[PDB]
């Protein structure tokens, strides 16, 4: 029907957006643990 | 730290890590040496020619 263009009339929900802070917090915690122990474990990424 | 920007800039990190591991390694080695000395002492007399 007129007055309702599909791009606003229909909507397909998707996953929400993760904010840029959780990534930073995880990286900070992992780096702190690695510094404390002293073994880098070649981790937090590809084992290589 | 510095997981790859210069050949020397990565040598320091592994050096420090190994140097830190060395102390624990030495403590465990001392324990093993003590065990060995006790074993030698027991072999001295309990065992036959």
């Amino acid at each position: 029907n007129p007055g309702a263009d599909p791009r606003a009339a229909v909507h397909m929900h998707t996953f929400p957006e993760i904010p840029q802070s959780a990534q930073y917090m995880i990286n900070l915690q992992q780096a702190e643990a690695e510094s404390m122990t002293g073994v880098k474990a070649f981790n937090a990424g590809i084992s290589g | 730290a510095a997981l790859g920007d210069t050949a020397t800039a990565v040598r320091g990190a592994l050096d420090a890590a190994s140097k830190r591991e060395l102390g624990i390694l030495r403590r465990l080695s001392a324990g093993i040496i003590e065990i060995g000395r006790k074993i030698i002492a027991m072999n001295a007399e309990f065992l036959d020619d």
